[PDB]
RNA sequence: CCCACCCAUACCCCGCCCUCAGGGUAGAAACGAUGCCCUGAGGAGUAGGCGGCCGUGGAGGUCAGUGACGAAGCCUAGGGCG
RNA sequence: GGGACCGAGGACCGCGCUCUGCAAGGAUGCUGGCGUAAUGGUCACCAGCGACCCGUCUUGAAACACGGACCAAGGAGUCAAGGUUUUGCGCGAGUGUUUGGGUGUAAAACCCGCACGCGUAAGGUGAGAGCUUCGGCGCAUCAUCGACC
RNA sequence: GAGACCGAUAGCGCACAAGUAGAGUGAUCGAAAGAUGAAAAGCACUUUGAAAAGAGGGUUAAAUAGCACGUGAAAUUGUUGAAAGGGAAGCGCUUGUGACCAGACUUGCGCCCGGCGGAUCAUCCGGUGUUCUCACCGGUGCACUCCGCCGGGCUCAGGCCAG
């Protein structure tokens, strides 16, 4: 879609920042972020703090997690290991449990500004059904 | 300056306006278009000899759309401030005077608008 | 405010009349018989066609008309005598040559330069028919009014040097 | 039209009426022309009507868009890997019937001829043979190529 | 930050108190918006770094933003005017406006709003009388 | 008369918007924005003395 | 049987409108990026689906909008735009 | 050689050639009359050609049938309750202030106690978006093999 | 006491001497109908007419507000002006005739000679600001430099139809 539905301003500035991304760079990451960006919520479901903690248990560690949707918490996960997370949002339990950790939280933003071509990125999506 | 910015020649596809089927014969019947719903309408089927249905072909040219014939594009103004906007724009824009403005600001109008070299579509109105 | 404004009325007799209890078909026609005619000769045949001695052509309404030799005048076969339409003209033509001596006109020279009858306000009568329904018996009253007047380059090149040598030779 | 000779030509690309397309002749190609003879005109064509075709008519396919043939260097992009460089190599494939004939034909966008000057018969709708149009006919096409050129 | 130049054209774009838009045009009635035209581009309000002229009483008053004080208005404008000569005043706004990069882009516009206004302050010659035309209108 | 003339709102809506208003007073080109004349006043989150 | 000629909104070439498709556009001299620039193709339409614009009464904000040298309404073989 | 219709774009860039520049990525040069109803436009009428009277209903379609003297104003898929699909928003294992109470510039706005409604209390291979130190890591999910209640 | 209600075919049937006038044996049924003007200052007087009324004259800002009263549409009608019409009119494309019109144009820019009126000419020195190298202000500047005006000449660009 060439307009996102969405009404916030900071998704239409995200829109921008990666349409230049996507134009000007090679990098498939960005524009696989772009197209999750203009997608509708119930096609962006959650993914909980226990779902990329199974994620980095091999040798995944040191690897940005970059999720194009909202990062929850699982109160199933005694202890969360320490993990650099980028996300559209976070709640206030997943970030205060991620910042507890010893870990750190970006927006896509801050992603576009570290990693631009998505280096050493591991890209996540929740479960659909 | 009064005379405009260099421009294409402007066409008109078409003078003559729509006419609404029947509004000749029923009083009732206002002459803006409306577009015939019966299946065996003539009009809508498009029989030769019978009036002209509008459509996106006889649209005119983006160079020269919305322009008076002078070349200008009118700007409805309502007082000298609305003036002053079309300060940048002599060469494509022309003043048009609101019909609810009085005789005095009429004349501040004119006034100014041959200080700032703006066309006035009915400098002569009030006079 | 009278139909005619072109017509000062300084110079000018006018009279008129409203909600005259008149036939309006019948004053039309005689108020077209005397159109434009002098004040003199037409008050003689408003008074002619009481005394049944010329007739006033019925033009628009003469629907089922009888025809009569006094038609022969006016070029018609339709003719008829509208005594009370003549009556309530004469009336008001007396009324508007009076207007014209206080003045100070001449009535000797005043042709009838405007003339009009429009429709009155109906007026409404009410008769028994049998199967339930009442006959509606309305009037058609008419208003009058009348107006006394007295009687009374860019040549080109080529076509201006064909100009020249003409008026040379 | 029945619906055999329907899909013989819109896999002949002759889409429109006065369209023309250069086909190879093998045997799975001439009976599919043997099927739309109610429809088509067909011949051998010559050195001269390739080259008038080519010149005044010819628009390639790029990116699946319609555009004319007036700088060797397209075709140079679309068709230099299979060694045809510029116009001559391009009228060279059709003419003498190459390898790459079926990308080079492929290339060349239909041809738009129009209507030819002088008519084509009292009446066309008949077979080449008995006074029509229809069919076809050996060196004659050439004749019909110039005037709908 | 949450602010930029950006967030606020988004707010502003559809809707503003300076914005006059009817069917020919949109225009603008911003102080600081030159070529009076509703644009990212002009919008002086909206960017940090913006340039507008408006006439004095002989010559033009060119305002620019300080982008230290953008929230002390009382303060966030640096005023000169400069009534003298046509040709130096076009020359310190254009140095005012492409020299030290701020908005060179608007270095064309900037000067022409200043012929524009010095082309306004000329004294106004007598229009030539209405000629009668037709045959109507002359009888 | 049972016509819903009451809208219910979430209260997290509303102390978002109340936040956002807020922020929104603070930004100088959208009090122009809006119409407020804010040419002769400084610093833009206006504080004066509560003794005066 | 032969030659020439007439013309459909059909075919060919050119212009303009709209839609669709494919590209370009930031160490910003930069933009109604909901824009602009380049390229090609397409255009009948009932039921039905989608989108965008026009108009009426009332409300919040705004134009420090218009107005008794005249608001609204009305008439107009007077114009302009679409 | 003789005609007809068109001049589209708007600094340079390209492909080329008959070379002190060219006809080579779209028209310039010279001249005349007029500078006003002259071109242009709007009505009225004549002339050449074209052209069933609308809507409803039936039917494969017509035909029949029904409504239509004219104008102005009014005039017909709305509201509520309960389900359901999709889009936007907030918070998210939670969510819902507005039954009520506390303030108030008083039917607004602001705040909230205890309950209550709904929900919650483990992989391989063919793959597979993406990343890569180019050795391999591989989301969601499908085919299948799975593990458990 | 209020309203994101309705505004005289609406809103209660009733904004008015409305459950009135009127209808029915009766139970009952049940309308239509607001607005001159700020102020009646609601035509003194004259004249014609039997009268109703009309014309002068007068009141008013307005009689284009005459208690048939604010504004005053359409259907329909009258008069005047223009036109058309050998068994329908009305409509579409295209000229023509006649009537009536909107634009456009009226000159601008530059250069070169003269003649006037003035020193916001270049440089430098002091303050101020700013984008930190650009400006403003005051002085110096004194007249082959700068700015206005007038009088000539030249170039370029200027409207409609054409060759």
């Amino acid at each position: 879609r060439k307009a996102p539905k969405s009404d916030n301003v900071y998704l239409k500035l995200l829109v921008k920042l990666y349409r230049f991304l996507a134009r000007r760079t090679e990098a498939p990451f960005n524009k696989v972020v772009l197209r999750r960006l203009f997608m509708s919520r119930i096609n962006r479901p959650p993914v909980s703090l226990s779902r990329i903690a199974r994620n980095l248990k091999n040798g995944n560690e040191k690897k940005t997690v970059v999720v194009v949707a909202t990062v929850t918490d699982d109160n199933r996960l005694l202890q969360v290991p320490k993990m650099e997370v980028a996300a559209l949002r976070f709640t206030a339990k997943a970030r205060a449990r991620i910042e507890a950790a010893g870990g750190r939280t970006l927006t896509l933003d801050q992603l576009a500004l570290e990693k631009p071509t998505g280096a050493n990125t591991l890209l996540l999506r929740g479960p659909k059904n | 300056m009064v005379a405009a910015k260099k421009h294409v020649p402007i066409v008109k596809k078409r003078t003559k306006r729509f006419m609404r089927h029947q509004s000749d014969r029923f009083k009732c019947l206002d002459s803006a278009w409306r577009k015939p719903k019966g299946i065996d309408n003539r009009v809508r089927r498009r029989f030769k000899g019978n009036l002209a249905m509008p459509s996106i072909g006889y649209g005119s040219n983006k160079k020269t759309k919305h322009m008076m014939p002078s070349g200008h594009k009118a700007f409805l103004v309502h007082n000298v401030k609305d003036v002053e906007l079309l300060l940048m724009h002599n060469r494509t824009y022309a003043a048009e005077i609101a019909h609810n403005v009085s005789s005095r600001k009429r004349i501040d109008i004119i006034t100014r608008a041959k200080q700032l070299g703006v066309k006035v579509t009915n400098a002569k109105a009030k006079v | 405010r009278y139909a005619a404004t072109e017509i000062a009325p300084t110079k000018s007799a006018r009279a008129r009349g409203s909600y005259l209890r008149v036939s309006f078909k019948n004053t039309r026609e005689t108020a077209q018989a005397i159109n434009g005619w002098k004040l003199q000769r037409a008050l003689t045949f408003l008074q002619n066609v009481i005394d049944k001695k010329e007739a006033v052509p019925m033009r628009r309404y003469a629907g089922s008309t009888g025809r009569t030799a006094q038609g022969k005048q006016w070029g018609v076969s339709r003719a008829r005598w509208p005594v009370k339409s003549a009556q309530f003209l004469i009336g008001l033509l007396k009324n508007a040559e009076a207007n014209a001596d206080a003045k100070g006109l001449d009535t000797g020279n005043l042709i009838i330069k405007h003339i009009q009858v429009n429709q009155a306000p109906k007026q409404r009568r009410r008769t028994y028919r049998a199967h339930g329904r009442i006959n509606p018996y309305m009037s058609n009253p008419c208003h009058i009014e009348l107006i006394l007047t007295e009687a009374e380059s860019h040549l080109s090149s080529r076509q201006r040097g064909v100009r020249i040598r003409r008026a040379l030779t | 039209i029945p619906p055999k000779p329907r899909k013989i030509l819109q896999l002949l690309r002759l889409r429109q009426i006065n369209n023309g397309v250069f086909v190879k002749v093998t045997k799975a190609t001439a009976e599919m022309i043997k099927i739309v003879e109610p429809w088509v005109a067909y011949g051998y064509p010559n050195l001269k009507s390739v080259r008038e075709l080519i010149y005044k008519r010819g628009y390639g396919k790029v990116n699946g868009q319609r555009i004319p043939l007036t700088d060797n260097a397209i075709i140079e992009e679309n068709l230099g890997k299979y060694g045809i460089i510029c116009i001559e190599d391009l009228i060279h494939e059709i003419f003498t019937v190459g390898p790459n004939f079926k990308q080079a034909a492929n290339f060349l966008w239909p041809f738009k001829l129009s209507n030819p000057n002088g008519g084509f018969r009292p009446r066309k709708f008949k077979h080449f043979i008995e006074g029509g149009d229809l069919g076809n006919r050996e060196e004659h096409i050439n004749a019909l190529i110039r005037a709908m050129n | 930050s949450n602010v930029s130049a950006d967030l606020i054209w988004e707010v502003s774009r559809n809707y503003n108190s300076f914005l006059v838009k009817q069917r020919t045009g949109t225009f603008s009635r911003d102080a600081l918006n030159l070529t009076n035209q509703h644009s990212r581009k002009h919008a002086g309000f909206v960017n940090d770094k913006a340039l507008g002229i408006v006439p004095a009483e002989k010559g033009v008053k060119v305002i620019a933003k300080k982008v230290k004080a953008a929230n002390k208005p009382a303060s966030s404008l640096y005023t000169v005017t400069y009534k003298s000569t046509a040709r130096k005043a076009y020359k310190a706004i254009a140095s005012q406006a492409a020299k030290h990069g701020y908005r060179a882009d608007l270095r064309q516009a900037a000067v022409a709003r200043a012929s524009a206004i010095l082309r306004s302050q000329r004294p106004v010659k007598p229009e030539p009388p209405k000629k009668l035309r037709g045959a109507a209108a002359r009888r | 008369i049972w016509r819903k003339w009451h809208v219910k709102i979430n209260q997290g809506q509303k102390r978002f918007a109340t936040a956002s208003a807020l922020a929104a007073s603070a930004v100088a080109p959208l009090l122009m924005a809006r119409g407020h004349q804010v040419s002769t006043v400084p610093e833009v989150p206006l504080v004066v003395d509560s003794a005066a």
